[PDB]
């Protein structure tokens, strides 16, 4: 029986978990004090993906919560669902990073990740066939991109064989909140090119441009942008939980989408996103979902896909629909778009369909994206990065903390490595 | 626990403090005997925040102050004033004559025996305290006790904790104003101990503050009473980010972190966008681009400094209320479009944010409006040069004939520390100079191999 | 400098006598020729390569090589290489169970000795002979393995942990924390040969008793110095002699593995898999920038996609001088195998090496000005202006 | 008596060769260049 153990790290990852548990204890039907309240009988058959089961008939989530600060995890627990959790699971500290990567990684977090890791192999150890980890956590901050980067690379040295998933919020081009994004995120990005199977790319940007522009909403704030990526988890790993007439494990979307090793970076979509004013309009059927997918705007990394080529990507659609129009769909997206997918990999979509659609909708798709556009984002980091080590701008507060100016060139010229790697196959035109 | 300890040195230290703790005992629902009947009324709760107040077991809250000053009369008033029940006993008065101007007699002769029981009083304070963030310094150059006195506990504390940040907030000498005939000594002289043992300074400047009080507020004949009270508002909102819940929260670690790019241009300005009278409140919105754009007004600066003439190195906003990300995101965009407003080449990001939802208070007999929305900037910039120069130029003019130099040295000084201050003044000029310098074109010189 | 490539072929062992024994790999003089044993109408391909070497009879003279023979033809002419002051590798290449051990190892307690024991030997012996009151010689040794992914050091006691691999932004790669020993006399390396041989992880198999489970990469670092105090510079030359085991190819089938056997194997052909790339990849472009133009735009080479590759940077092309030395199997029933690594071997004299050596920079370029303002001087002297 | 001090430089024997040795060779290439032997 598969099952996926869960870590969050940092305020954004934490922030993310708690909405993603509210909308996955709603497809399986939860109370918030843990009951089960359902109506379907196929929600209990595979709750143990997330839940273990206590015995007064009550499901507590498989999850992992890690920070330094305090404050996050009172506002995990003085919440909507804050009784959910175990508070065995509630690992934390005190006097926080303050979004230094070397206070996370080296001085802070190599104390709190025994402990960590001690939850981890407890609720490891309690499962019947492990299959992987995810973590959720910010790669521009200070606690989440040094202790998830600290935390994978335990994880991949004491379980090699698992999928090890990762949702990622990066930095972005206009929306910056803190001085030093590009060094932590640089760091981690060398962390994570190594000890990881599968990133998924989120950027700000493009969710507040989902909002303003789709969704049509005036105010949004995080919990949104928690929904949106809420959402896209829950869209990943369907098919692990209901049944399908064509299923998708996790490790099948892994040997499909990763050609080699180190190209593992993905842009992730949704729908339909409606604006809650235009839903009486559409009409909505397998066409429409195929169209939103491919749109650019849809994406959530804020990178242009027409400004590379799709190496791969993976389509997982959840309800009751035809097979012959989900592949008539397909290979019509691939016919007419021939300019933006690559010429040595015939067929490259991956279908996948799930008959048990969310509760509110008749129809729904999940998009992952695999393109070479996304050497734009690192390009983007890489030069910041450089803007401020030529001149040290802010490097004497790593260089205390125990780091050096070594860590910082090997890690900016694995980055370097990984852009060339991607725009290889970016050129059409293989030949000369 | 994210504990505070709060020192106030001198006569301007002492009213900075009694304006601050105004506010914090207004903000907390704490009256001035120390009882808060808000947890009687509801029933409990974490409102006796451990920043500032520390509970005993009745229901009585202590704030973690710590008030210094060699006059009996600043601190007599505070004795025998509004709030004599809330502070300990203990206020760490020399009952004996003043630094008067002094640097010398607040270094070397009277600063000694009031030194031990202060640096006592502080240790007792913070074995009460479990993670100690770091401290809050409230002094004034020019003075002799400020300069002195501050000097010397700075040194030991430097000595002592070590690792603890230590904030400075201090009251520079104006351009033209002045309320004293040697100033330019007092203020050279502190120069090694708030560079080598501060982590960050915050400079205000009396003549800007009269400037905005007499622009903005219409108040024509403004005493230190209002100055106080704006700079209790600064204070509050730097530290209120580990008070109150909030978005994105601040710690004083994470200012360190962003603010200063090198250790020795900890100097970083302040100001604070919706200062504004009552009448004037209506007929605004009060927007966050509309505070957001005041706080760059070179005008609204707390230091009589053109931010023109210099280049911004790093910005940090701490905004209050009814605040959304996505409004200073646009704020944030829209700023970084205007040519007037230059940022050096090598901080491409150039801003920290932080929000926080409890909006700022008022008090009763204050001349500030109620808000929802409020925001305080804090600038590391370059133009700060200025503010040092003009202060240096007075020094040499007093320097050349050795005036007033006889009341230094009669106290234990001797005319070498009054030569490596002002050197130290001009390595630290040569260094902002320095980093404020662009680029040299393709730093590389130029490159470009065969292919 | 093109890479030099030998293949040798071995005997029968006891695998290939108890099923058939019909052989298909034949020699002469630099060419080596592969018939398929299940087309004999088909053309007997065949490959040209730098050496190849019969030790399939070791009475009869029809090429037999010896591992002194093959030591003199490679291990010696390479060693002069490090002599004159430029970085030197030899690397072994081909499938499980054909000759790794025996070519670079062999066995200690028999004569025939393996390339490194031979090339220690004599560079030991020519030290200690040309050694003179301003000429001086000084030698540093270490020993490591890649077992899954993993570096770990043979010469050093036990050390349980895994060393992390680190990129030097001049010198390139290297291994953190690694434990270089100085040694001055022969019989103190073959003591550390004999203890990191004995550390290494090997276990058994079908295919043979003794199969390798970890890549080994075996380092001499090599100064060379010359004393005067007038004009002469010391530390004139420093050398790296890189000597490289690694485990070959294995199918499970014949393999037999289960279990963590099988796992180790698996590691195995993906460190194998990558190489294989890289060195098609570079020799493509040292090809095509050679060959086709000149225009060099852009050719990446996927160094990273796994350990060995990345430490064996500078080896597999790059700044030294490289040897290739590819074990065949007679085997009939081993000709789909065989046969592939030929096809390696056959682009691996293809690759071009870019390999210079200097050391002091600041020194390189006092000579550099001295040299010209000399030649200069000289010009001027013989045109009568000076 | 206050008089103005200056500063003691002692340069690098390495960077004074480098820079002698780069004006030789200038000066050298001028002088062959000049009688047309270059
Ligand atoms: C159809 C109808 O009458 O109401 C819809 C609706 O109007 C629309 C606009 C919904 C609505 O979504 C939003 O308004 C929204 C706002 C910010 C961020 C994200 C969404 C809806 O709120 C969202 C809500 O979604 C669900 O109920 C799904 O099951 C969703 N779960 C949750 O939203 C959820 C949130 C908190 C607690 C429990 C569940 C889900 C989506 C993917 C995977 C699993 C679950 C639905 C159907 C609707 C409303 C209520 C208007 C849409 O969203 C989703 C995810 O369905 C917007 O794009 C779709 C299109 C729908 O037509
Ligand atoms: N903003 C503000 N500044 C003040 C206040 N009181 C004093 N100052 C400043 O302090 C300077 C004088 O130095 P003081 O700090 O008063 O010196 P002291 O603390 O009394 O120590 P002694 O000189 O020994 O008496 C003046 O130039 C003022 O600008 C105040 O209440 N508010
Ligand atoms: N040319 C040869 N002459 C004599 N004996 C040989 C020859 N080649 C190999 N052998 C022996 O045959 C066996 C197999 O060779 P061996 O060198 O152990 O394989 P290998 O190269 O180590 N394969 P592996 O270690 O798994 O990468 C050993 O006992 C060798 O001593
Ligand atoms: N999507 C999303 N992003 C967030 C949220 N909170 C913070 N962030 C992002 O995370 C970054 C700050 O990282 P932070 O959470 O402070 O890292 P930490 O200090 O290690 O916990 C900012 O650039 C924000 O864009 C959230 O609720 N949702
Ligand atoms: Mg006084
Ligand atoms: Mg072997």
């Amino acid at each position: 029986m598969r099952e996926i153990v869960h870590i969050q790290a940092g305020q954004c990852g934490n922030q993310i978990g708690a909405k993603f548990w509210e909308v996955i204890s709603d497809e399986h039907g939860i109370d918030p004090t843990g009951s089960y309240h359902g109506d379907s009988d196929l929600q209990l058959e595979r709750i143990n993906v997330y839940y273990n089961e206590a015995t007064g008939n009550k499901y507590v989530p498989r999850a992992i919560l890690v920070d330094l600060e305090p404050g996050t995890m009172d506002s995990v627990r003085s919440g909507p669902f804050g009784q959910i959790f175990r508070p065995d699971n509630f690992v934390f500290g005190q006097s926080g990073a303050g979004n230094n990567w070397a206070k996370g990684h080296y001085t802070e977090g190599a104390e709190l990740v025994d402990s960590v890791l001690d939850v981890v192999r407890k609720e490891s150890e309690s499962c019947d066939c492990l299959q992987g980890f995810q973590l959720t956590h910010s790669l521009g901050g200070g606690t989440g991109s040094g202790m998830g980067t600290l935390l994978i690379s335990k994880i991949r040295e004491e379980y090699p064989d698992r999928i090890m998933n990762t949702f990622s919020v990066m930095p972005s081009p206009k929306v910056s909140d803190t001085v030093v994004e590009p060094y932590n995120a640089t760091l981690s990005v060398h962390q994570l090119v190594e000890n990881t199977d599968e990133t998924y790319c989120i950027d700000n940007e493009a969710l507040y441009d989902i909002c303003f522009r789709t969704l049509k909403l005036t105010t949004p704030t995080y919990g949104d942008l928690n929904h949106l990526v809420s959402a896209t988890m829950s869209g990943v790993t369907t098919c692990l939980r209901f049944p399908g007439q064509l299923n998708a494990d996790l490790r099948k979307l892994a040997v499909n989408m990763v050609p080699f090793p180190r190209l593992h970076f993905f842009m992730p979509g949704f729908a339909p996103l409606t604006s809650r004013g235009s839903q009486q309009y559409r009409a909505l059927t397998v066409p429409e979902l195929t169209q939103q997918m491919f749109d650019s705007k849809n994406m959530m990394a804020a990178c242009d896909p027409r400004h590379g080529r799709y190496l791969t990507v993976a389509a997982i659609f959840r309800g009751r629909m035809s097979m012959k129009e989900v592949d008539e769909q397909m290979l019509n997206v691939q016919n007419k778009n021939s300019s933006y997918f690559v010429e040595w990999i015939p067929n490259n979509v991956k279908t996948a369909v799930c008959d048990i659609p969310p509760r509110g909708l008749k129809m729904s798709a999940t998009f992952i994206g695999n393109s070479t556009a996304i050497q734009e984002l690192f390009k983007r980091i890489s030069e910041q990065f450089t803007a401020m080590f030529r001149r040290k701008a802010f490097l004497h507060w790593y260089t205390g903390e125990g780091m050096d100016e070594m860590e910082f060139t090997e890690a900016e010229s694995n980055m370097n490595d990984l852009v060339s790697e991607y725009q290889q196959y970016q050129d059409a035109t293989a030949d000369e | 626990m994210r504990e505070c300890i709060s020192i106030h040195v001198g006569q301007a230290g002492v009213q900075i403090g009694n304006a601050c703790w105004e506010l914090y005992c207004l903000e907390h629902g704490i009256q001035p005997d120390g009882q808060m009947p808000s947890d009687k009324t509801i029933g409990g709760g974490d409102d006796s925040f451990n920043t500032f107040f520390s509970e005993t077991g009745a229901g009585k809250h202590v704030p973690r102050a710590v008030f210094v000053d060699l006059e009996p009369t600043v601190i007599d008033e505070v004795r025998t004033g509004t709030y004599r029940q809330l502070f300990h006993p203990e206020q760490l008065i020399t009952g004996k004559e003043d630094a008067a101007n002094n640097y010398a007699r607040g270094h070397y002769t009277i600063g000694k025996e009031i030194i031990d029981l202060v640096l006592d009083r502080i240790r007792k304070l913070a074995d009460q305290c479990t993670g100690l963030q770091g401290f809050l310094v409230f002094h004034s150059f020019g003075g002799g006790t400020g300069s002195g006195f501050t000097s010397l506990l700075m040194e030991r504390l430097s000595v002592d904790y070590g690792k603890k940040s230590k904030l400075e907030f201090s009251i520079y000498p104006a351009p033209q104003v002045s309320t004293a005939v040697v100033e330019p000594y007092n203020s050279i002289l502190t120069t090694h101990t708030t560079l080598e043992h501060s982590d960050c300074a915050f400079m205000v400047d009396n003549e800007a503050i009269y400037d905005i009080c007499r622009r903005n507020l219409d108040i024509e004949r403004p005493t230190y009473t209002n100055l106080n009270r704006l700079i209790s508002q600064i204070v509050s909102s730097i530290t209120a980010s580990l008070r109150f819940d909030g978005a994105l929260n601040v710690d004083l670690t994470e200012f360190q972190t962003n603010l200063v790019p090198y250790p020795r241009i900890h100097f970083p300005l302040a100001t604070y966008a919706p200062v504004i009278s009552a009448e004037k409140a209506y007929h605004e919105q009060l927007s966050v681009a509309e505070i957001t754009n005041a706080c760059f007004e070179p005008a609204n600066q707390m230091v009589k400094c053109d931010p023109r003439h210099g280049k911004y190195m790093a910005c940090c906003l701490l905004y209050r209320g009814d605040v959304v990300p996505k409004d200073v995101n646009a704020a944030i965009a829209t700023i970084k479009t205007k040519r007037s407003i230059q940022f050096v080449d090598w901080c491409p990001t150039g801003f920290k944010v932080g929000i926080n939802y409890q909006p700022p208070t008022v008090v009763p007999g204050g001349d500030l409006a109620k808000v929802q929305r409020a925001v305080c900037m804090l600038s590391n910039t370059t133009a700060i040069a200025e503010a040092w120069a003009r202060l240096d130029h007075k020094f040499d003019l007093m320097y050349a004939k050795r005036a007033f130099v006889h009341w230094y040295v009669g106290e234990g000084m001797e005319e070498g520390e009054f030569s490596e201050a002002r050197e130290d003044m001009a390595a630290l000029e040569k260094d902002y100079e320095e980093v404020g310098v662009d680029s040299v074109e393709g730093e590389g010189e130029e490159e470009g191999e065969e292919y | 400098a093109s890479v030099k490539v030998a293949v040798r072929v071995r005997p029968f062992n006891s695998r290939e006598m108890s099923r058939d024994s019909k052989c298909i790999i034949q020699m002469s003089g630099s060419t080596t020729t592969i018939v398929n044993p299940k087309q004999p109408k088909e053309t007997p391909k065949s490959f040209s390569f730098d050496y190849s070497y019969w030790s399939h009879t070791s009475p009869e003279d029809i090429n037999y090589a010896s591992q002194k023979q093959v030591y003199r033809d490679i291990g010696e002419e390479m060693l002069q290489h490090a002599f004159e002051g430029y970085n030197v590798c030899i690397f072994a290449y081909g499938q499980t169970g054909a000759g790794k051990s025996y070519t670079m190892m062999g066995k200690q307690e028999k004569d025939q000795q393996g390339i490194i024991p031979q090339l220690c030997e004599d560079l030991f012996s020519r030290i200690n002979d040309t050694t003179n009151d301003n000429m001086s010689y000084s030698v540093e040794v270490s020993y490591m393995e890649i077992y899954c992914e993993r570096v770990r050091d043979l010469l050093n006691p036990k050390n349980k942990g895994n060393l992390r691999v680190r990129e030097h932004p001049l010198l390139g790669p290297y291994v953190e924390d690694l434990s270089k020993l100085a040694v001055t006399s022969y019989n103190d390396i073959q003591d550390l040969m004999d203890s990191g041989n004995k550390a290494r992880t090997v276990a058994a198999t079908n295919m043979n008793e003794t199969s390798s489970r970890s890549h080994a990469v075996f380092n001499i670092i090599f100064t060379q110095k010359r004393h005067d105090a007038e004009t002469n510079i010391t530390t004139e030359k420093v050398s790296k002699i890189s000597l490289v085991d690694l485990a070959g190819s294995e199918r499970a089938d014949s393999t037999g593995a289960k279990g963590t056997r099988l796992k180790e194997g698996a590691n195995i052909n993906k460190s194998l898999t990558t190489l294989g790339k890289v060195i098609s990849a570079l020799a493509e472009m040292d090809s095509g920038p050679n060959k086709n133009k000149k225009k060099k735009k852009t050719d990446f080479i996927p160094y990273r996609d796994s350990v060995l590759t990345w430490l064996l940077r500078e080896n597999l092309g790059g700044n030294s001088r490289t040897a290739m030395v590819a074990a065949l199997s007679p085997a009939d029933i081993n000709y789909d195998e065989t046969l592939s690594t030929l096809r390696y071997a056959d682009r691996a004299k293809q690759i071009r090496c870019n390999a210079v050596i200097n050391e002091d920079p600041n020194n390189k370029l006092i000579r550099e000005l001295k040299d010209e303002v000399t030649r200069l001087r000289d010009l001027l002297y013989a045109q009568g202006l000076g």
